[PDB]
C-alpha cells in the first residue's frame, strides 16, 4: 500500500505527507537561486544593468560611477543570499541531531517512548534514503480485538494477609474460577505462581 | 456539419465567412476503435451508450498532460473532461476536472492551437490553458455508428461559407477557393474581439519607440474590432473612407458595431515578383484645413514618380509628404521605407503608421483615401476598422502570439499577473478603478488673492520655406519679458496665436513647451504647488533653468524657437492654483462621498472623505504610522471628517481556472459572485449553494469546496481507553493484534 | 504557532496609484516572489497546526469536574456551554491569561465614520493579519480530551475511575505502595488545592511565583514581537528614498511622467527591498516555532497520555501527571510532582 | 521639547539636567525605568590642526 500510495488505508494520509514535505524541500532550493540570479536584472540607479553597455557609451571618469552604483547593488544581493542559506543549515543541523536519535532508538535499540516512533506499539523501524533526507518507515502493532477480564486487586488469605502481584503490569483474574495472570497490554495468560 | 450560430461564431440572418479549426467529414462508421493524427475534434451523440475520446502523444510520458472525455446519456448527455497526467485511467495531476450537461444531438468538441485547448460546448466556449498541449496529435477514438455516435477528426485551416436565417444555421460550405483566407481573413466576433485561435499574419503591434520582440506583456492596442472588409475592393474609384465603417461599400465579415473607431489598419497583399509589387499611386489624407499627399520613389528626386511599394523590396524608397498652401506646395522628405512593407495603418489623431513604426503626424484626420491604381482587387487583403483595448499579448519575434482580451475578473487576473492561466489557490485582488476625480482642497487659513499670467507665442511662417523653420516668433509674458508674482496666489497658461493670421495655415504648425531643466512640469504649475518666490523671463536670467519652446511641421522637422526661463525659492508664500478663482475670500474645497484628489494641510492623496463628529480634543491632523491621512478637524470648527481609500483589497478563490468565491470587507456583491455571507470578521461571496460535499480549498477552521460554498472544518476524529488501575474490574484486554507502516522523513 | 501574515504586493508598494501599476509590471518576477512565500508559509503551518488538533467526545465529557472531586478541577475545566451553539468555552484560567497580557474586524474598516484604529490602518497599506487556526474551539476540544484521560481509566465500556484511583495508579508506578489506606490523598489533595490557587491568583496578579512570573514574561514577550515587526514594516513607508517626496501622486503631481516615473523608481524599490527584509523575518520565526512545537507534542505524548521516568524533564521532582490549557499563541502546561517533606 | 499640537504649545519641556536632556535625545516625554545609551555631545567651536 505504501509503495502504491508512492507510485501515486490511513497510510495514504501519512504518505501524502511525506510526499509534500519532500517536494517542498526541493521547491525551496530551486527558488533561492532563481531568486538571486534575477536579481542581475534590476538595474540600479545607473543606465544599464549591462556593464559593457556603460562602458561603449561612457569614458571612465563616469562609467566608473554607474559601474559603481551596480557593483553595490549586486553585493548586496549577494550578502542577503549568504544569509538565507546560513539559516538553512542551521535548520537542517537541528534536524540531524532528531533523525540520529531516531536511528539509535528508533532502529538500533527499540524505545518505549511512547508518542515517538511510531503511533502504536513500535516493533522496528526501516530507513531509506529520500531527496536530501531519510524516509523511515515505522512499523507498529495495532490492536484489533481485545478480552473482558474479571480482574481482581488481590488476594486475602485468611480475612488478614492481602497478597498482590508484584509487578504492576500484570492483572490477576477470575476465568470462571481458574485464576490467572496477564499482561495488562496483551492477552498472554499464565498460571500464577507464589513467585508473583 | 450541424452547428449553432455560437459554435460557428457567426451572426443571425447573414451570410459570413468562418475560418480554423472546423469541422468537416463525418466517419459514420462501426470499427470501434481507431487512431487519427489530429487538432481536435467533434461528435454527436444521442444514442444510449457511452462513448470516449482522447488526445495523446505518439508514446508515454509522465509528465505530460493528456486529454481525456467521456461521455453518458439519459435525458441528457453527462458530459466528463480531464486534463492530467496518467499513470500509463489512473490521474495524479490535474488542471481540470469537469461536467456538463449537454443537450442530446449537440456537436461538442475539443479544439487545440499551441497550449490554448478549447472546449466546445455547443452553447458555450470555455478556455484552458495546457502546458505542451500542442504535442496531443494523435486522437483515439472509442464509438460506433450503432449507438449514434458521428464524429468529425479536426485538422486544420478550414474556410467555410455559412448562411444564416431566423436563429438556423442554414448552410456550411467548406470553399475550394478562399485560397489564404485561413491567414488573413477571420470574422468579428461579439463584442468586437479577434476569434481565438487566429494567425495574425501581417499584425503589427504600434509603437511611438522601441519594439518587443519577445516577451509578454500588457499593451494598449487598437485590437479591438467594430468591423472587417474582406478583400475590399478598392480601387482609384473609390474615394474616401471616413474611418466609421459606413461606407456603402462596407460589407463587413462578422459582427458589426456601428460606430466611430481610433484607427484603420490597412493589411496589404503583394508576392514574390518585385513587379506585382511595386504600384503607382498615393495616399491622400482629408485633414481639418487642407489635403495631405504621401508618396514614394526610388531615388531621392521624389519628383520623377509617385508609388507605393508592397511587400519586399530589392532597392530602398523615399517617402515624401506633400500639401499645398494657395500653390505653396509645401514638400518634404519624411524617411525610407523597411525593405518588406506588410501593413499600413492611420489614426484619426493624424498618426501614421507603417509595419507598427511611427512615420508621420498630422493635426487630425476626417478621411483617407489610399489611392493605389490597379487593374484587380488584389491589392489588400482586408481592412480593419478598430479601437485601442487593454490586452495581454504574447509576443514573439515582434508578433502577435496569443492575444487575451481582459474583460472580466478572471482575464483581470490573468491580467494582473502577466500570466496565461492560474494556479489554482488563492490570489489578492485589487481592480483599481482608474478614472478622472474632483480635486479637494484644505489650508489654514489665508486671504485669497490672484494673478493671472500667460505664455504667449505668435508666429510667422513661409520666410523663405516651410518645413525648415518659422521665420519668426514672438514671444511674451503677459506682454513684457518678465513677470512677476506678488500675489498669494497664480495661476499660468500656455497660448500659441495661430489664429493671428486669420486663415491658420499655420495648423500645420506645432509650437510647444519641451519638458524643461527644472524640477516641475510648466502645465503642472496650476496644481497646488509652493514657493516662496518665483518670477518669469522671456530672456536669459543667470541661475535660471528653463522650458525650451520647440516647433515642427507635422513632426517630421524640429527646431527651438525660443525659452520660458524661471527662477525660484522653495517655502510657502505663493501657491498654484488650477484655475481663476473669484468671489470667494477664502479658497478651499471639500467634496464629500466619492473618490477624489486631495491636498489637504500638504497631505496629498486620494480617496472618500466623509463627515462624523468625535470628541477629538488635541490638533486638527490625524494620521497613521505610515504618514497617511485618517482624518482631519475642520480649524475654525468641530466637525471632523474621516479619509479612507476606496480602492480596498480582496482574496480571492480560484479553481478549475476561475474564479469560486471571495473574501471582502465589503458588503457587496462582486465578480460576478451575488450570494453574500456574514462571517465574525469578513463577507464572503460566492455563487454556490449550501450542499457541496468537500472542500477543495482550506484555510483556518474552514473550507471552500468545489461549488464555493462553505464548509466548517472539524477535528479528527480520535480516541482511546485509559490505563487499567490495580482494582477489581472489568477490563478490556488487546487479543488480537494487526500492524501498519508509518512514514516520516527527516531531512538531513 | 503564531499569525499569519500576508502584504499585497502592489498597495503595499504604490497605496493604489495607477501609475505604478504600469512601471511595476518590470518586477513582476520579483514582487509576486513575496506573496508566494508568505502564501506558503501559512498554508503549511495551517495544516501543521490542524495535524495536533484531534477530538475524543468521551474523553471530553468525562473531563466533568465532578470525575476529579477532591482535587478540583475548576479553573482548568472548559466552561461545558455558554448557552450557545458552540462546544466549549475557555477555562477561568484561559480567560485570565489571555485578558491579562492583552483576529482583526475588517468588516469595519470601510464604513469611515471613526478615525481608524490601528489594524484598519496597516490593512489600509495592504497589510492582512488572518484569522488564527487555533480557534478556542479547537483547543478547548483538544484540551479536554487530554484531561478526561486522567480519569478514563482502562475498563470496559467507556467506564471511568475516580481521579482517585488515576492517581494511585500514577503512584504505584513510581513505587509500589504497600498501604490498603490511602493517608497520602487528603494531604495531597489538600496541599495540590492549594497550589491550583497560589496559581491562579499568581497570573491573576510559594516559589510557583517565581515558576509563574517566568511563564507571563515569556507569553508578553511573543505578543510584543509580532506587534512590533509590523509597526517597522510599516514605518519604512515614510522612509523617502532619494526621491521628491514619500507620496507618489505628490511626485505625479509636479513632474510630468519622463521624471515622475524616475522618482517612483525609486521608491518602489526601496518598498520591495522593505518587504523582502520582512519576508526574511517572517520566515526564520516560522522555524523557531517549528522547533517548539516538536517539544511541545513530545510533552503532550510523555507527560500527559503515558507519564515518564525522564527526571529533569516534565517538573523538577517525582511526576505524576500534567495538566495542559490554551494560551496566547500556544500551551500552558501544569506539571503536578510530588516533593518529599521529611 | 516641545509637544504642538494644532501648531500651538501643549508641553514645553527644557532640557537643561541630565534627565531632561534624555527626554529631549530620546524625543520622548517621561522614559520606561531600564539601561539607556547616552553622549551628549559637548557641541561647541574648536581650533584646527594641519598636517
Ligand atoms: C501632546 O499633545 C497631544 C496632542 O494634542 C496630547 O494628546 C491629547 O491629550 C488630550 C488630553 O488633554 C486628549 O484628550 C481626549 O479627550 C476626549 C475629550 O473628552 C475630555 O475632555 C473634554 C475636554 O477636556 C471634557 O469635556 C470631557 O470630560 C467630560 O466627559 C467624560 C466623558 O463623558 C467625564 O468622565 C468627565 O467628567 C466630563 O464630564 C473629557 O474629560 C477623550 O474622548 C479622548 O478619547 C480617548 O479615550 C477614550 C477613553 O480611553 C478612547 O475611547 C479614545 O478611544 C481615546 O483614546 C485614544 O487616544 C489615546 C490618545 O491618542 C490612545 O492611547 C488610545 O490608544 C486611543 O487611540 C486610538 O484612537 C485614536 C483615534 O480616536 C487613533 O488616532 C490612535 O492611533 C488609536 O487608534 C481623550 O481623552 C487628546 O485626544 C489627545 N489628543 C490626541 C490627538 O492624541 C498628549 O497628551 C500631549 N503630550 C503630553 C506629554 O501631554
Ligand atoms: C503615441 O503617442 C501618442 C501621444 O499622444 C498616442 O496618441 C494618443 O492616444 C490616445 C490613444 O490612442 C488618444 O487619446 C484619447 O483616447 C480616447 C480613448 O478611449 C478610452 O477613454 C475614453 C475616456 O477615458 C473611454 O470612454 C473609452 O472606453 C476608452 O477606454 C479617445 O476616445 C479620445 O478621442 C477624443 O477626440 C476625438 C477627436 O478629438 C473625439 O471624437 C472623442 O470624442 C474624444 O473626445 C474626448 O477627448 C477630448 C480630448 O482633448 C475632450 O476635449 C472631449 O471632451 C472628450 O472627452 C482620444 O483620442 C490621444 O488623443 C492620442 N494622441 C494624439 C496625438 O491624439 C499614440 O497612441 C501613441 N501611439 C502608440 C502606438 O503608442
Ligand atoms: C494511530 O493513528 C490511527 C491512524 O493511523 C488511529 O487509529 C484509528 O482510531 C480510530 C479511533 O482512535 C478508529 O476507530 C474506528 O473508526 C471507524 C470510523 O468511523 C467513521 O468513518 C466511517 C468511514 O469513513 C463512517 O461510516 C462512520 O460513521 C464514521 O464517521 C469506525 O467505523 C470503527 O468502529 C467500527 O469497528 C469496531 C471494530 O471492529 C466496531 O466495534 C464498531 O461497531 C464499528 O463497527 C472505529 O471507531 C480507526 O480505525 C483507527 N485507525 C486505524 C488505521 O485503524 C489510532 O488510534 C492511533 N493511535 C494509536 C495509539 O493507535
Ligand atoms: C495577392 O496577389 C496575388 C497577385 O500577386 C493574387 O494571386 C492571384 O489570384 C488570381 C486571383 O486570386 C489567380 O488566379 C488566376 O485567374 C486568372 C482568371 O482568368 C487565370 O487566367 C490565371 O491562370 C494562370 O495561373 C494558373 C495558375 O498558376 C496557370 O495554370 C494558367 O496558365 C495561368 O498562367 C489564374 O488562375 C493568380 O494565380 C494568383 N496569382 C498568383 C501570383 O498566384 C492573390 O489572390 C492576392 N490575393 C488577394 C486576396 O489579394
Ligand atoms: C510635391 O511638391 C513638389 C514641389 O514643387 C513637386 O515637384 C514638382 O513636380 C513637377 C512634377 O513632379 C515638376 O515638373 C517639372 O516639369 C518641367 C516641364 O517639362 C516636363 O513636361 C514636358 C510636358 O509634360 C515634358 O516634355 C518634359 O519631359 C517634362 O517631363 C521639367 O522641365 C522639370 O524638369 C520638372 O520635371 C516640378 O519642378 C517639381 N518640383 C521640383 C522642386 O522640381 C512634386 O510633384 C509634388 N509631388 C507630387 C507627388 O505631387
Ligand atoms: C491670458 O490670455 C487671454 C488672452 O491673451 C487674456 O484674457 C482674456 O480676456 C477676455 C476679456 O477679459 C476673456 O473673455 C473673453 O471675452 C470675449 C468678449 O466678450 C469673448 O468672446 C470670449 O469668449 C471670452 O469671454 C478671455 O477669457 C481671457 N482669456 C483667458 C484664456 O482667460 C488674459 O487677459 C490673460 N492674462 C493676462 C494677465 O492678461
Ligand atoms: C448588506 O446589504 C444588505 C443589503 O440588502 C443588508 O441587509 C438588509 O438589512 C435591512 C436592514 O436590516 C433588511 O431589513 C429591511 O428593513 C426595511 C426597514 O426596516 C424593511 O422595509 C424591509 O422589509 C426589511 O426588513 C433587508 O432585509 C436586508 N437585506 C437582505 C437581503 O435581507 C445587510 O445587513 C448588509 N449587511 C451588513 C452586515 O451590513
Ligand atoms: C513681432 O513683433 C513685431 C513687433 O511688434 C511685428 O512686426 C511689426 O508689424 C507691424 C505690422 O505689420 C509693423 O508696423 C512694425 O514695424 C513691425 N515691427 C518691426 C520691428 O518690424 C512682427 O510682425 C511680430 N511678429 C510675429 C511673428 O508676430
Ligand atoms: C491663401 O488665400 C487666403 C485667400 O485666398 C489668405 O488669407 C487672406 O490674405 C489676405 C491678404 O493676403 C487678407 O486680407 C485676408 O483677410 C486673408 N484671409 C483671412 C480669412 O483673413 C491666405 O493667407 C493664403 N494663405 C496662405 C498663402 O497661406
Ligand atoms: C466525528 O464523529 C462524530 C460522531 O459521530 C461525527 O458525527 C457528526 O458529523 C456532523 C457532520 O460531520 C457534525 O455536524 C455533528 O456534530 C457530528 N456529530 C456529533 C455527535 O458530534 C463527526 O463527523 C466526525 N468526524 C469529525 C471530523 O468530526
Ligand atoms: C480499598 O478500600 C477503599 C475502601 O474499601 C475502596 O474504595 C472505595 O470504592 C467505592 C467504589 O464505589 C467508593 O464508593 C468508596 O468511597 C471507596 N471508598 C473509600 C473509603 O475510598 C477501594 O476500592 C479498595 N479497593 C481498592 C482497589 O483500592
Ligand atoms: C458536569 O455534568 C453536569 C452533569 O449533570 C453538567 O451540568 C449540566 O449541564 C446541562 C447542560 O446542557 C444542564 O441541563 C444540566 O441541568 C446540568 N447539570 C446540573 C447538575 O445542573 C456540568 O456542566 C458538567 N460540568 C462540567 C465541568 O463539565
Ligand atoms: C446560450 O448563451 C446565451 C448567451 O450567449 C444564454 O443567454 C443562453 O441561455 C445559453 N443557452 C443555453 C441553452 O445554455
Ligand atoms: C484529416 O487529414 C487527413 C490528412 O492529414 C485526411 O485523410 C482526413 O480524412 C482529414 N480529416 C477529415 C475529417 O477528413
Ligand atoms: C457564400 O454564399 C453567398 C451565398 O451562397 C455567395 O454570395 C458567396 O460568394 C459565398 N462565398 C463563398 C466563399 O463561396
Ligand atoms: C509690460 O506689460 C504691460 C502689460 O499690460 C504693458 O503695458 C507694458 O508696456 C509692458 N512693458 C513694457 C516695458 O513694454
Ligand atoms: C460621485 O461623483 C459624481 C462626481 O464625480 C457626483 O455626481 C455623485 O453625487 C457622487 N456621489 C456618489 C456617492 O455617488
Ligand atoms: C456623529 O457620531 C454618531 C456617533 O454615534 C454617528 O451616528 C453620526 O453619523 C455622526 N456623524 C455626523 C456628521 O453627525
Amino acid at each position: 500500500n505504501i509503495v502504491a500510495s508512492f507510485s501515486s488505508a490511513e497510510a495514504i494520509h501519512t504518505v501524502t505527507i511525506a510526499l509534500n514535505k519532500i517536494q517542498d524541500v526541493v521547491n525551496q532550493q530551486g527558488s533561492a537561486l532563481n531568486h538571486l540570479t534575477s536579481q542581475l536584472r534590476h538595474n540600479f540607479q545607473a543606465i544599464s544593468n549591462s556593464i559593457q553597455a556603460i562602458y561603449d557609451r561612457l569614458d571612465s571618469i563616469q562609467a566608473d560611477q554607474q559601474v559603481d552604483r551596480l557593483i553595490t547593488g549586486r553585493l548586496a544581493a549577494l550578502n542577503a543570499f549568504v544569509s538565507q542559506v546560513l539559516n538553512k543549515y542551521t535548520e537542517v543541523r537541528g534536524s540531524r541531531r532528531l533523525a540520529q536519535q531516531k536511528i539509535n532508538e528508533c532502529v538500533k535499540s527499540q524505545s518505549n517512548r511512547y508518542g515517538f516512533c511510531g503511533n502504536g506499539t513500535h516493533i522496528f523501524s526501516i530507513v531509506n534514503s529520500a531527496p536530501d533526507g531519510l524516509l523511515f518507515l515505522h512499523t507498529v502493532l495495532l490492536p484489533t480485538d481485545y478480552k473482558n477480564v474479571k480482574a481482581w486487586s488481590g488476594i486475602c488469605v485468611d480475612g488478614i494477609y492481602g497478597y498482590v502481584l508484584r509487578q504492576p503490569n500484570l492483572v490477576l483474574y477470575s476465568d470462571n474460577g481458574v485464576f490467572r495472570v496477564t499482561s495488562r497490554v496483551m492477552f498472554q495468560p499464565r498460571l500464577p505462581v507464589l513467585s508473583d | 456539419a450541424n452547428l449553432s450560430m455560437l459554435q460557428l461564431g457567426v451572426p443571425d440572418n447573414s451570410s459570413t465567412i468562418v475560418t480554423g479549426l472546423l469541422p468537416t467529414h463525418w466517419f459514420c462508421a462501426n470499427q470501434s476503435t481507431s487512431v487519427y493524427s489530429a487538432n481536435g475534434f467533434f461528435y454527436i451523440d444521442v444514442g444510449n451508450h457511452r462513448s470516449a475520446f482522447a488526445l495523446h502523444t505518439g508514446y508515454y510520458d509522465a509528465n505530460q498532460y493528456y486529454i481525456y472525455v467521456t461521455n453518458e446519456i439519459g435525458l441528457n448527455a453527462s458530459v466528463t473532461l480531464k486534463i492530467c497526467k496518467f499513470s500509463r485511467s489512473s490521474s495524479f495531476d490535474c488542471i481540470v476536472n469537469l461536467l456538463f450537461t449537454e443537450q442530446l444531438g449537440a456537436p461538442l468538441g475539443i479544439t487545440i492551437s499551441g497550449e490554448t485547448v478549447r472546449l466546445h460546448l455547443y452553447n458555450v466556449t470555455r478556455t484552458f490553458y495546457v502546458p505542451a498541449a500542442y504535442k496531443l496529435t494523435k486522437l483515439s477514438v472509442k464509438c460506433y455508428f450503432n449507438y449514434s455516435c458521428v464524429f468529425s477528426v479536426v485538422n486544420a485551416t478550414v474556410t467555410v461559407n455559412v448562411t444564416t436565417h431566423n436563429g438556423r444555421v442554414v448552410n456550411y460550405t467548406v470553399c475550394d477557393d478562399c485560397n489564404g483566407y485561413t491567414d488573413n481573413i477571420f470574422s468579428v466576433q461579439q463584442d468586437g474581439r479577434i476569434p481565438n485561435g487566429f494567425p495574425f499574419n501581417n499584425w503589427f503591434l504600434l509603437t511611438n519607440g522601441s519594439t518587443l520582440v519577445d516577451g509578454v506583456s500588457r499593451l494598449y492596442q487598437p485590437l479591438r474590432l467594430t468591423c472587417l472588409w474582406p478583400v475590399p475592393g478598392l480601387k482609384s474609384s473609390t474615394g474616401f473612407v471616413y474611418f466609421n465603417a459606413t461606407g456603402s461599400d462596407v460589407n463587413c465579415n462578422g459582427y458589426q458595431h456601428n460606430s466611430v473607431v481610433d484607427v484603420m489598419r490597412y493589411n496589404l497583399n503583394f508576392s514574390a515578383n518585385s513587379l506585382d509589387n511595386l504600384k503607382s499611386g498615393v495616399i491622400v489624407f482629408k485633414t481639418l484645413q487642407y489635403d495631405v499627399l504621401f508618396y514614394c520613389s526610388n531615388s531621392s528626386s521624389g519628383v520623377l514618380d509617385t508609388t507605393i511599394p508592397f511587400g519586399p523590396s530589392s532597392q530602398p524608397y523615399y517617402c515624401f509628404i506633400n500639401s499645398t498652401i494657395n500653390t505653396t506646395h509645401v514638400s518634404t522628405f519624411v524617411g525610407i521605407l523597411p525593405p518588406t512593407v506588410r501593413e499600413i495603418v492611420v489614426a484619426r489623431t493624424g498618426q501614421f503608421y507603417i509595419n507598427g513604426f511611427k512615420y508621420f503626424d498630422l493635426g487630425f484626420i476626417e478621411a483617407v483615401n489610399f489611392n493605389v491604381t490597379t487593374a484587380s482587387a488584389t491589392d489588400f487583403w482586408t481592412v480593419a476598422f478598430a479601437t485601442f483595448v487593454d490586452v495581454l499579448v504574447n509576443v514573439s519575434a515582434t508578433n502577435i502570439q496569443n492575444l487575451l482580451y481582459c474583460d472580466s475578473p478572471f482575464e483581470k487576473l490573468q491580467c494582473e499577473h502577466l500570466q496565461f492561466g492560474l494556479q489554482d489557490g488563492f490570489y489578492s485582488a485589487n481592480f483599481l478603478d482608474d478614472n478622472v476625480l474632483p480635486e479637494t482642497y484644505v489650508a489654514l487659513p489665508i486671504y485669497y488673492q490672484h494673478t493671472d499670467i500667460n505664455f504667449t507665442a505668435t508666429a510667422s511662417f513661409g520666410g523663405s520655406c516651410y518645413v525648415c523653420k518659422p521665420h519668426q516668433v514672438n514671444i511674451s509674458l503677459n506682454g513684457n519679458t518678465s513677470v512677476c508674482v506678488r500675489t498669494s496666489h497664480f495661476s499660468i497658461r500656455y497660448i500659441y496665436n495661430r489664429v493671428k493670421s486669420g486663415s491658420p495655415g499655420d495648423s500645420s504648425w506645432h509650437i510647444y513647451l519641451k519638458s524643461g531643466t527644472c524640477p516641475f512640469s510648466f502645465s503642472k504649475l496650476n496644481n497646488f504647488q509652493k514657493f516662496k518666490t518665483i518670477c518669469f523671463s522671456t530672456v536669459e536670467v543667470p541661475g535660471s533653468c528653463n522650458f525650451p519652446l520647440e516647433a515642427t511641421w507635422h513632426y517630421t522637422s524640429y527646431t527651438i524657437v525660443g525659452a520660458l526661463y524661471v527662477t525660484w525659492s522653495e517655502g510657502n508664500s505663493i501657491t498654484g492654483v488650477p484655475y481663476p478663482v473669484s468671489g470667494i475670500r477664502e479658497f478651499s474645497n471639500l467634496v464629500l462621498n466619492n473618490c477624489t484628489k486631495y491636498n489637504i494641510y500638504d497631505y496629498v492623496g486620494t480617496g472618500i472623505i466623509r463627515s462624523s463628529n468625535q470628541s477629538l480634543a488635541g490638533g486638527i491632523t490625524y494620521v497613521s504610522n505610515s504618514g497617511n491621512l485618517l482624518g482631519f478637524k475642520n480649524v475654525s470648527t468641530g466637525n471632523i471628517f474621516i479619509v479612507t481609500p476606496c480602492n480596498q483589497p480582496d482574496q480571492v478563490a480560484v479553481y478549475q481556472q476561475s474564479i469560486i468565491g471571495a473574501m471582502t470587507a465589503v458588503n457587496e456583491s462582486r465578480y460576478g459572485l451575488q450570494n453574500l455571507l456574514q462571517l465574525p470578521n469578513f463577507y464572503y461571496v460566492s455563487n454556490g449553494g449550501n450542499n457541496c460535499t468537500t472542500a477543495v480549498m482550506t484555510y483556518s477552521n474552514f473550507g471552500i469546496c468545489a461549488d464555493g460554498s462553505l464548509i466548517p472544518v472539524r477535528p479528527r476524529n480520535s480516541s482511546d481507553n485509559g490505563i487499567s488501575a490495580i482494582i477489581t474490574a472489568n477490563l478490556s484486554i488487546p487479543s488480537n493484534w494487526t500492524t501498519s507502516v508509518q512514514v516520516e522523513y527527516l531531512q538531513i | 504557532t503564531s499569525t499569519p501574515i500576508v502584504v499585497d504586493c502592489a498597495t503595499y508598494v504604490c497605496n493604489g496609484n495607477p501609475r505604478c501599476k504600469n512601471l511595476l509590471k518590470q518586477y513582476t518576477s520579483a514582487c509576486k516572489t513575496i506573496e508566494d512565500a508568505l502564501r506558503l508559509s501559512a498554508h503549511l503551518e495551517t495544516n501543521d497546526v490542524s495535524s495536533m488538533l484531534t477530538f475524543d467526545s468521551n474523553a471530553f465529557s468525562l473531563a466533568n469536574v465532578t470525575s476529579f472531586g477532591d482535587y478540583n478541577l475548576s479553573s482548568v475545566l472548559p466552561q461545558r456551554n455558554i448557552r450557545s451553539s458552540r462546544i466549549a468555552g475557555r477555562s477561568a484560567l484561559e480567560d485570565l491569561l489571555f485578558s491579562k497580557v492583552v483576529d482583526v474586524d475588517y468588516k469595519s474598516c470601510t464604513k469611515g465614520l471613526s478615525i481608524a484604529d490601528l489594524a484598519c490602518a496597516q490593512y489600509y497599506n495592504g497589510i492582512m493579519v488572518l484569522p488564527g487556526v487555533a480557534d478556542a474551539e479547537r483547543m478547548a476540544m483538544y484540551t479536554g480530551s487530554l484531561i478526561g484521560g486522567m480519569v478514563l481509566g482502562g475498563l470496559t465500556s467507556a467506564a471511568a475511575i475516580p481521579f482517585s484511583l488515576a492517581l494511585q495508579a500514577r503512584l504505584n508506578y513510581v513505587a509500589l505502595q504497600t498501604d490498603v489506606l490511602q493517608e497520602n490523598q487528603k494531604i495531597l489533595a489538600a496541599s495540590f488545592n492549594k497550589a491550583i490557587n497560589n496559581i491562579v491568583a499568581s497570573f491573576s496578579s510559594a516559589e510557583a511565583i517565581h515558576t509563574v512570573t517566568i511563564a507571563l514574561n515569556k507569553i508578553q514577550d511573543v505578543v510584543n514581537q509580532q506587534g512590533s515587526a509590523l509597526n517597522h514594516l510599516t514605518s519604512q513607508l515614510r522612509h523617502n528614498f532619494q526621491a521628491i517626496s514619500n507620496s507618489i501622486q505628490a511626485i505625479y503631481d509636479r513632474l510630468d511622467s519622463i521624471q515622475a516615473d524616475q522618482q517612483v523608481d525609486r521608491l518602489i524599490t526601496g518598498r520591495l527591498a522593505a518587504l523582502n527584509a520582512f519576508v526574511s523575518q517572517v520566515l526564520n520565526k516560522y522555524t523557531e516555532v517549528r522547533g517548539s512545537r516538536r517539544l511541545a507534542q513530545q510533552k503532550i505524548n510523555e507527560c500527559v497520555k503515558s507519564q515518564s521516568n525522564r527526571y529533569g524533564f516534565c517538573g523538577n521532582g517525582t511526576h505524576i501527571f500534567s495538566i495542559v490549557n490554551s494560551a496566547p499563541d500556544g500551551l500552558l502546561f501544569l506539571h503536578t510532582v510530588l516533593l518529599p517533606t521529611d
